[PDB]
Formats: structure tokens, sequence, C-alpha cells
């Protein structure tokens, strides 16, 4: 047994993060500075060759920031906070431009506690040293203002001769770089005067313990360094296998141990890193012929210092095709705090574009080794019913719901056309304006020809052509933005629980599959042997659940299409027939025809061979939909919280949608056999049947939610989120508030689902709050696409009726209007819609409920300057008053006459 | 001028006889209780051009028309009766054909239920269809509504035949192709926009063997992503209508609520030819609009094109009673022929393109228009 690790993925660009623009700077320029085509252009600009997060975890709180450095000489940073602050959100990123290419580990990180301020320390290929000053500002406010000392540049004398190579950060104002050839300089700055000094370090290892060119390194080369704390401790590794720790209070190797032999060249990545926690524990990797193995130490202090070994082997797992090869791209190290004998260790995988990622779970005997790992890796007919939209639609969907990055579409759009410049020029081109570029374009290109006879067009290569263009377009996206998926870093955030995975355009996290992804993807084999367990109905509901995947995949993209507008119907306008002659239609339409005679015959057969089958669905249905509640937060997420927790929705939500419609194929199928004992053992499953178009009709409205793009014109990330499903999010925006160790988002996506499924009769309907929600924040457009899913229950009916007030749907609106009463609600807290109409309820002591509706009303309509209606519902209000209230009759015929006078 | 009558009903929608050429001088006004029919009449007696409206009577329905149709089986005779058949929508989103002798309803045809609309109806035509020789085999009554469908319901000889068809969004408009009344246009409300033709199953596939299936989903033309060359920033626009242009439907115009307008040159404005001359040698082209542009004023009700001269359409501000007359051809230059300082109901263009009915919500006006 070995679980599984699944990551959430963000593409690092403005939209995915909801950003409103960029902070351009130029670092001060100096003397000495110094210094096909298309697919070259994506690679110099979009793809990262060095890239990590740092946490400045000691502020109030922690900002979390994603630097990426690229070959157009740019260093980009993005907040990629979890945690909530009590700060404005963050808005913008920042690039920042450099006169020459920045190196490969040559970006640093440090944060001073007075003055609340982040520093980075960069050296670039022609060798300056830059000491840079962030501003939180300029993250949360647009043009914000630079302070005139934000960028000291330093060329130290020492990289004169000699090439940077690894850099520590010691503090705000010192650093270590090594040197590739060998040695090592401590940097010291004056920030307060844009002067510094170097010292010398003599890598004085006086004994360790045990048991003729140019260009050319030496053995003291240092390979991999790491500082420690509240040890002033440097942990040194080099070219000839010598573990040392550098005390740099005194600028002395204090101690040093030779490590045994192997050939470790001509691979470059990390050879150690310490925990977070407490920096007291250090691995270290050991390459082998298959893949290495790994080793911990404690570090004692008393002066003088002990590496003191933990381990000699930690073995990883095998990676999959191994006649291909695999290189340690990065790894993590985490202890528990309870207390020295948990250990946490997280590797990164890299081959070319493929990665992946291991976890370790090892304990101490007083050992062993519990794994997990990733198992990391479109088409359809021309569409012959409308259900969802033509070939142009359905490709635009599909591409801009990808996950991949937005440059990749930019960079793709301008190979389908005529360019540097046309590239920034896109840039400043809206989503909405990018995918209207994007479709305009492909139709542009595709030419419709007469045939046969001169006699028409030839439609059917009209859409074969369009088809294939869109195909083409779809495929060079894909293979642009895939060199975004090299893995370069990952980082263990100890503020938050996550550890951060850093790919060359994308972030992300590892994270646990839920019971839905496990029963999504194959097979029946692997999902039995979940010990033990060792009993039906565990079992048999497993053997059922796959009889539903296996008929869910009988259907094509286009009959799933006609599946999905006939749930929708039935979800919609569920009056018309009984529920089972539904059932029969449904089976009728969509099942019988696209279902083999055998495969039915067999499906009844391995149903009616299970005991009680409708109690062992019935019983996983529950496991599926079951949900822990976190606590619901105060105050505002993050944006980029709002965006991961909305991508892991859309992908959770698909698996939902393809489960509960498998049982729904299956109920449907077994309700139309003529089959007595089959039939008998579900006599009474339409409480089930109910129960799922229920669950169908949520989850298909919120993947409805996730690609809706709102309107751009407390919980401030409300009104700042880019599509519907961020803002539903936002809404259930929760935390673990007695365990840090689980992550807000986490907590999010567990509220978000137990929101979805957790059910009663005293209950709202979520349709309702959702879209209650979005018509409070102005998104119009959105409500008015997602009308249909609106209920009937008055507050629904009156929402709805709102919704096409604001769309200028005056006639649908009244109509509405008169379908419904807000007579029952005029107490009703959660809805803020209702508070004009519960103003005038209370004036009048909640009586004549009715005439205080149609006053309401009236009052609406007026607003929307509609008089004829407003004055129609203020004669209604007079007409229906039941209990005398000279002050409401007085109101009424006040509202009468302005009415009058303004329809004329 | 221009002729004006009050109303005792408020109005939802204005149409005029064009079907049947005995009534081609019409006009009915679907309202709160029913159907008004007026009559044009050429007369005035000071001795002058300038027509007028008489009110006939009122089909009495007990409920709103929201949209209307006049058939071809409209005839007059002579007590003078009018023998009228209505295709209508009504409230309770039923489709309806209506038929009468004057006032009084002789039967209705109701398509609701399982079988009908489920939510608001938006459009409605009909169409006649003939066989072999030229006698009268079908006539086509095709409904689209916010529950995102195409309903298409056959009257033939032998009954009714019905069917429907998923849109991907809720349908807005729906128009039979002039002179080839097998095809339709539809137009959805995010603005894409299909020829449809409802025929090409049943004469083959559906009625018989051996069921080898074609695609009646002939073109979708996108609108929405396709304006921005004049030129709007349109913060999520939707489509008003959309509407064949040409007395054999040779091109389509399609207006979005915004003011923005697009239009495409489909196919020769010609009885025979579907392929357009300019098609024939400059090669074959995109599906690009071949010109557009914006009203000065958003668009509640669509384009009205003129029946007679191609290149023209009218554009109302419905909520403040200005009628822009729009020339495609013809860029920037602006003309708004007409003003009421009210809120306009519905309005449409007499029969034969020399004036406009217009419902505002206390009067039905007649206007001329020259040039």
């Amino acid at each position: 047994r070995m679980n599984e690790l699944k990551h959430a993925v963000v593409p690092i660009d403005l939209q995915s993060f909801c950003l409103e623009g960029t902070l351009a700077l130029w670092v001060p320029a100096l003397e000495n500075d110094s210094e096909d085509d298309n697919e070259k252009l994506f690679k110099k600009e979009c793809v990262a060759y060095d890239a990590g997060v740092y946490t400045s975890n000691k502020s109030k709180g922690s900002q979390t920031l994603r630097w990426s450095i690229f070959q157009n000489r740019t260093l980009t940073i993005f907040d990629v906070s979890l945690n909530s602050k009590k700060e404005p959100l963050s808005k913008f990123n920042v690039k920042i431009h450099f006169p020459s290419n920045v190196m490969k580990d040559g970006v640093a990180f440090s944060f001073s506690e007075h003055s609340d301020t982040t520093i980075i320390y960069a050296i670039t290929h022609a060798r300056v040293l830059y000491y840079i000053r962030l501003s939180k500002t300029w993250f949360q406010l647009p043009d914000a203002r630079l302070d005139d000392d934000w960028c000291l540049c330093y060329r130290p004398i020492s990289f004169l001769n000699q090439k940077p190579d690894l850099m520590a950060a010691i503090s705000t104002s010192e650093i270590c770089v090594s040197f590739f050839n060998g040695g090592l300089t401590k940097i010291i700055l004056n920030p307060k005067d844009a002067s510094h000094y170097e010292q010398h370090i003599d890598d004085s290892s006086y004994l360790f313990s045990l048991k003729f060119k140019a260009d050319y390194r030496s053995p003291n080369t240092i390979i991999s360094m790491i500082f420690l704390s509240t040890y002033n401790v440097l942990v040194m590794l080099s070219l000839d296998y010598k573990l040392k720790v550098l005390d740099l209070s005194t600028n002395q190797c204090v101690e040093t141990i030779e490590l045994s032999q192997t050939i470790l060249p001509l691979q470059s990545f990390p050879y150690l890193t310490s925990d977070h926690t407490t920096n007291s524990f250090i691995a270290l990797y050991y390459p082998d012929n298959s893949h290495g193995s790994f080793s911990i130490y404690k570090l004692n202090a008393n002066f003088k210092l002990n590496v003191v070994i933990e381990k000699g082997i930690i073995p990883p797992s095998l990676p999959d095709d191994e006649f291909i090869p695999w290189m340690l791209s990065d790894f993590q190290l985490i202890s528990s705090e309870g207390s020295q004998s948990k250990f946490l260790l997280i590797i990164a995988w890299k081959s070319n574009l493929n990665t992946v990622i291991q976890k370790c779970n090892l304990s101490l005997d007083q050992f062993s080794c519990v794994w997990s790992h990733s198992l990391d890796s479109t088409f359809f007919d021309v569409p012959t019913n409308m259900s969802s939209g033509d070939i142009s639609e359905i490709w635009l969907q599909h591409i801009f719901a990808h996950n991949t990055s937005i440059e990749s579409i930019q960079v793709a759009l301008l190979s389908f056309q005529n360019s540097k410049n046309k590239l920034d020029k896109f840039g400043a081109l809206t989503i909405s304006e990018l995918k209207n570029a994007v479709l305009s374009s492909i139709v542009s290109t595709i030419q419709i020809e007469p045939n046969s006879d001169l006699t028409g067009y030839d439609y059917y290569e009209y859409k074969r052509l369009l088809y294939n263009e869109w195909e083409r377009f779809a495929k060079l996206v894909a293979y642009l933005d895939h060199f975004g998926d090299e893995i370069l870093s990952i980082n263990f955030d100890p503020s938050n629980a996550v550890t951060y995975i850093n790919y060359a355009n994308k972030v992300a996290f590892i994270r646990d599959p839920y019971l839905i992804e496990s029963f999504d993807e194959e097979p029946l084999t692997k999902l039995i042997s979940s010990l033990e367990t060792d009993d039906p109905s565990l079992i048999e509901g497993y053997q059922i659940l796959d009889l539903g995947r296996s008929l869910h995949s009988c259907m094509s993209f286009s009959t799933l299409s006609e599946i999905r507008y006939s749930l929708r119907e039935l979800v919609q306008d569920l009056p018309s027939y009984s529920l089972f002659d539904t059932l029969w239609v449904f089976y009728d339409k969509h099942i019988y025809p696209n279902v083999d005679p055998d495969y039915i015959s067999t499906l009844i057969d391995t149903l009616v061979s299970l005991e009680n089958p409708m109690r062992d669905i019935d019983s996983l249905i529950q496991r599926l939909r079951s949900f822990d509640i976190y606590n619901h937060s105060a105050q505002s997420p993050s944006l980029f919280l709002c965006a991961s927790v909305a991508r892991v929705l859309d992908s959770i939500l698909k698996k939902f949608q393809v489960s509960i419609e498998g049982f729904i194929f299956l109920l449907s199928l077994i309700t139309s056999q003529q089959d007595y004992e089959l039939q008998s053992k579900f006599a009474g499953c339409d409480k089930l049947f109910l129960s799922l178009l229920e669950d169908w009709r949520l989850v298909s409205f919120l993947l409805e939610n996730s690609a809706l793009l709102l309107e751009k014109f407390t919980m401030e990330a409300l009104a700042s989120v880019n599509t519907a499903l961020q803002f539903f999010s936002a809404l259930n925006y929760s935390e673990c508030f007695s365990e840090s160790q689980i992550s807000p988002l986490h907590a999010t996506v567990i509220s978000s689902l137990s929101a979805i499924f957790i059910r009663d009769d005293t209950e709202n309907d979520l349709v309702t709050e959702l879209v209650e929600k979005l018509f409070l924040f102005k998104q119009y457009n959105a409500c008015m696409q997602l009308i249909g899913w609106l209920n009937s229950d008055p507050i629904a009916v009156y929402l709805k009726a709102l919704i096409y007030l604001k769309s200028k749907e005056a006639v649908k609106a009244v109509r509405c209007f008169k379908t419904t009463s807000l007579v029952l609600y005029s107490h009703t807290s959660q809805f803020a819609v209702l508070r004009e109409f519960q103003e005038i309820a209370e004036k009048y002591h909640h009586q004549n409920l009715l005439s205080c509706y149609y006053l309401h009303l009236s009052k609406k309509l007026f607003e929307e300057s509609a008089y004829i209606d407003a004055l129609e519902f203020s004669l209604l209000a007079d007409a229906s008053k039941e209990t005398d209230d000279e002050d409401l009759s007085i109101a009424i015929t006040h509202e009468t006459l302005k009415t009058a006078c303004a329809a004329g | 001028n221009q002729y004006q009558l009050p109303l005792n009903v408020r109005p939802y929608t204005t149409t005029w006889c064009s079907q049947s050429p005995s009534c081609s001088n019409l006009l009915a006004i679907g309202h709160d209780t029913g159907i008004t029919i007026y009559c044009a009449s050429e007369e005035q007696t000071p001795g002058s051009t300038g027509l007028t409206l008489q009110e006939l009577f009122t089909i009495q329905t007990g409920l709103p028309t929201l949209h209307l149709s006049f058939s071809s089986s409209c005839s007059y005779s002579e007590s003078p009766v009018y023998s009228l058949f209505l295709a209508c929508v009504c409230q309770d989103n039923t489709v309806r054909l209506i038929i009468t002798k004057n006032e009084t309803i002789i039967t209705q045809h109701v398509l609701g239920g399982k079988s009908g609309h489920h939510n608001f109806v938006n459009d409605i035509d009909i169409a006649d269809v003939y066989s072999a020789d030229n006698r009268l085999a079908e006539q086509v009554i095709a409904s689209v509504g916010d529950d995102c469908t195409l309903i298409i319901w056959r009257l033939t000889d032998e009954g009714p035949i019905l069917a429907g068809y998923p849109l991907s969004s809720p349908g807005i408009s729906v128009q039979f192709r002039p002179s080839n009344p097998n095809q339709l246009i539809v137009g959805e409300r995010n603005g894409n926009i299909r020829i449809f033709d409802w025929t090409l199953n049943l004469s083959a596939e559906e009625n018989s063997q051996t069921e080898l299936v074609k695609n009646p989903w002939l073109l979708t033309l996108n609108t929405l992503p396709l304006v921005n060359t004049c030129h709007s920033s349109g913060i999520a626009s939707s489509l008003a209508n959309v509407r064949w242009i040409g007395s054999d439907g040779s091109g389509i115009l399609a207006m979005c609520k915004s003011g923005a307008w697009l239009r495409w040159n489909l196919f020769a404005n010609n009885d025979y030819n579907e392929i357009s001359d300019s098609t024939m040698k400059l090669g074959p082209k995109n599906l690009l609009p071949n010109v557009q542009g914006i009203s000065l004023f958003p668009s509640l009700l669509g384009a009205c094109p003129h029946p007679r001269y191609m290149d023209y359409f009218a554009t109302a501000h419905s909520q403040h009673g200005l009628i822009q007359l729009i020339n495609t051809y013809e860029k920037d230059s602006n003309s708004i022929p007409i003003q009421l300082g009210m809120p306009i109901v519905d309005f449409c263009w007499h029969q034969d393109g020399s004036h406009l009915a217009i419902a505002t919500e206390g009067s039905v006006l007649l206007t001329r228009l020259m040039g």
C-alpha cells in the first residue's frame, strides 16, 4: 500500500491571481552593467530557470512571496499567502528589470523585525550585487511610491576574479557567497551609507572526524550550504564530501566530518536542507546508481558544536520508468515538534518536463518509513445538437479552462497571425478581449465553400476545417505551456501548513485525494485492496459504484451533453411527469440507445446477485458526500486563496458530477427493467434518486460558476475576485481553530463541500444564497446567466424578479413579482435583499403584509422608471388592505399620487 | 403628417399582416386581455394622401398576448367577415394558433404541457410549405424560450407533428428564411446565431429507412466575440435579436442590446441562387461579418429591418421614445427621424415600407417616412 499525493496548480499570471497590474521597476544603471522563434520567445520571457517562495514568518501575519527569474533579465514577485492578514489585498505583483540576468541560485531573502520590511539579495551574471527593499505597498496600491533607497548596488571586490555560485543570507545586512572554483566570502553592508566590506573565510577545518588548468575546482569548493539559527552557524558540504559547520560569530570551522565516497557530478541540485521548526536537524543526500539515499544529523551545541548522525540511509521508492533517467530537483525536512522522533521528508524528482513528488514519514525505534507519491502525467465529434453549443464555443471553453498560462495563449495567438512588441500589446488586453481575439483570429482563417452543384455551401467541410484549426491552436498552447511545467524548487511554509511546489510558470501545493478522487481514477481491484475489510456491504458497494462508472463510460461527449440538458430540464422544471415516468423517458431517450443488450443483462444479473444492493450504494453515497465542517472564518481571505480553492473545487466537482450521473443512469436502467427480483430489490429508490438529482443540481450549478467571469467597474476579496466560483469560495472561507497544522485551504474546500452536500428541511437553498450575494455585489450578468437554477421558493422568485429588473427585462420581472409574495418573510435575517420590504413591514407593525409587499413593489418599479407598473402595484396595495391602519393608508395614497403623476 | 389613436388596454406587441395578400392592410396589437385588430385605410377626406387606423374589434382571450404572428390562412369576405388565423404566445408560456371570425374565437390550438415550453417564450414565427405542386402541404410554427429550446410545430393534413431541439442558452429570436421556409435562424442570448434546417431529417431519416442522419445545424455565426470593430467595450452585452435580410433571405442582421449590430451577406439576393455572385469570383470568404456598426442607443427590442430596402433598418431607444433609422452603408451619418417623448412598447413596418406602426403605453401611431 502506497498513498497517492495530488496537487493544486495555479498558473503564475495576472489573471489567475486576480491581479489588476504589475509594478515595473528598474534597478539603477551602472558602468559595466553589463550584459523556433515563437517557442524561444515564450521560453525567454515566460519560462523561469529558477524559483522559490520565502516566508517572513515573524510579521503580523506572515507574507509568503513567490519569486521567479527569466532570461529576459527580470525577477517577478507574486504574493502567494494563504493565511488571512490584517492587511489590504494583494492586487499587484512586481516585476524588476536588471541590466544582466540574475544568476541561478542568485536570489536570497531576509526579513527585518524593526521597520517590518523584506530584503532581497540578487546577483546577476555581470556580478553586481543588488540589495532590494520590498514595500508591502507595492503589492497593494496602483502606481505605488518608490523610496529613493529601494535599490542599493554593490560591486564586491572578490567578484572581480572569482565567480559567485551559491548564496545564503545571514541577516538584513550580512550575506555569504561561495565561489565556483572554491572559496567563500562574507559581504557585510551598511545600508545607511551605501558602502560595504568583505570578510575572507579560510575554511579552517583543522581536523575531521570519521567512523593545473585555469578552469579548475578545489576540494574545499562549496557545493551546498545552509544558514541556521539561533545557532549563528553555517552548514556546508564540500566538493570532496566533507560536512562542515562554520561558526559565523568567529568565522572559524568548528566541526568537520568526512563522508563516504562516490562520483557526484555533474548534475546540479541541493544536497542539504534543515527543518523549519527547530533549526537543529539536517537532511543530506547521497547519489547512487539508483536514486540515492538520505541521512539525518542532529546538531548539538554547548561553543563547540557536534554534528552527530541519526540516519545512514533513507531509500526512495522507485520512480516509474527507469530506463529514462530521474534527477533530484529539491527536498525539504519537517520535524513534528512532538518531539524529535517523528520526521517528514518531501522530495521532488525531475525528468525533463516530467515530475514526481514523494513524501516519507520516518520515525525512531530507540526506524520505520511510510511512503507516498504522485502519479502525474481531448476530443469530440462535430456537434449534432446545440445543448453545449457549436465548435467554437466548445473549443474556446476547453482552451480557457485548461489551467495553462495566459502567456502561452498570447504567444500562440501571435503565431496564428504575423514580434516582442505584439506580445506586450496582448498583455494590455482584458481576458474577454483575449477570448474574442482568439476566436476572431481562428474564425477569420477558415473559409466556407460552395457545394456541390453550386446550390448551397459545404457546411460539413467548414465544420471539419474549423475544428482542426481550433485543435492546432490548442496543441500549440499546450505545447508552449508544457515548458512551464518544469520543476525548479519546493518550499515548506511553517507559517501555513503548506509545502509549495515551484514550476517554471506555475505554483502548486501538495494535497491528499478526497474519496471521490480515488473512486474516479481506476481500477476496481486497487479500490478493493483497501484493508481489509473484510466484509460486505463495503466490497459490494464498491462493485456497484464500478457498475455506475462503466455505464457512464458508454456515453460519448455528445450524448453526455444531451443528458445534462435533460437533467437540467428535470431539476429546473421538476413538475411535469410523475417520478417514474421521467426515469422511463430518460432511460428510453438517453440510456437504451447507447447501451448494448448483453451489457444491460450483465448489470441486471450482477445486481440481483447482491444481498441488498440498494442499502450498499445508499451507504457508499453517504460516504462520498460525507464531509467534516471547519470553523467559518472572519475575516478576509487572500485572493490567491480564493483562486486555489476554486481550482480544487472545480476539479472535485467534476468527479462528483460524473459519479452522481453514473448512479442516476444506474437507477434509471433498473426501474425500466421487466425483472421482478431486480426491481423488488430497489422498491423505495425514489428518495435515493431525488437525493441524487438534488446533488446533481448543486454540483452542476457550481460547475457553471467555474468559468463565469465577473464584471469589473470586511470581505474585500468578494469585490476583487475574478470568477463566480472564487466568489463562492470566499463566502465559505474557513479555518481550523484548534489545530495549526491544517491550512485554511483544506478547511475552505471541506467547508464548501459540506455546504453542498449536508442537507435538511430548515436550510435555505444554496443557489438562492450564492445568487443573492452576487446580486448584492451588483454581479447582474452572472445572476442572469444563473437565473435558471433558482427554484420556486418565494425569496427565489422575488430574486428572479430583481435580476430581470436589473437586466431591463421589465415584463419578466413584473410577471415574477405577481407569482410570488414576501408575506412570510418580514422577519427573516439572512437575506439583505429583503431589507427594503422589511423596513416597510416593521413601520406598519407586520400587519397588512400583502399591501406592504405591493407598496414595496410600487416604490421599486418607480426607481427603475417603470411608472405604469409602479402605479398598478400602488393601486393593488390600496385594494389589498385587510386591517385598518391610517399611517399605511396615507403612505399608499401618497405613493399613488407620486406614481400616477409620473406616468401621466 | 402622422396618425395617432389612444388605447383602452395596455399593449405588448405590434405586427403587420404581410403573410396574407388580401389582409395586407391590418395591424394586430397583442395586449393584456387579447388581440385588437386595426385596419389601415388609405382615406383622408380633405383630399390628400395619409393613412388612418380604424379599430375593428378585439379578440378576448382572457390573458396577455406577448408575441404574435399573422398566418397566410387569414382572409376577408362578404355582414363583412374577417377570417383570421393567429400564431400567438401567451402569458402562460403557451404557443397558440387562434382561429376567428371577427372578435369571436371558433378554436384555439394550444401547445403547452410537456411538449410546450417550460419558461418564458421569447419569439415565434409561422411559415408555409408547399408539396410536389404548389399545393399548401404544411404550416409550421417555430418558437424559442428561456428553457433553451427551439420547438417546431408542424400542422399537417394528417395532424400535428412536433419536435424540440436544445439550445446552449435562452432562445431569444427565431425566424424562417424568407422564400426558403425549410431554413430558420435562431438567436441565443449569448449571441450565438444558428441556421437550422428542420427539414433534412424527416425527408430521408426520421420517417423511414435507412436512417442515415444529417446535421440540421448548418452554421453557427458568433456575434459578441466579433464586435468592437464598432466599437463596444460593452461589459457583457447580450443578443437583442437576429433577422433575415432581403426578400430572399440573402443577408443576416444581428442586433446586440448595446446597440452594436452586425451584417452578413451569406446568400445571393435572388430567387434561385444560394451562393452570392460576390462569392463566385473573389473566392471563398470567412464568416466574419461584412459590415458592422453601433446604433446611437441601446436596443431593447432589436433591429426592425425594412421590408423592401435591404440596407435599412430601424432601432429604438425604447425607454425614451427615439427611433433611429440606420442605413448599413452609409457609415457615420446619424439620423433620428422620430422622437416621441414617451416610452415605446413595440413597433413594426407597414407591409409596404411607407409607414411605421408604433405602440406606446397609451397610444398607437402611424408615421410615414420618405427615403
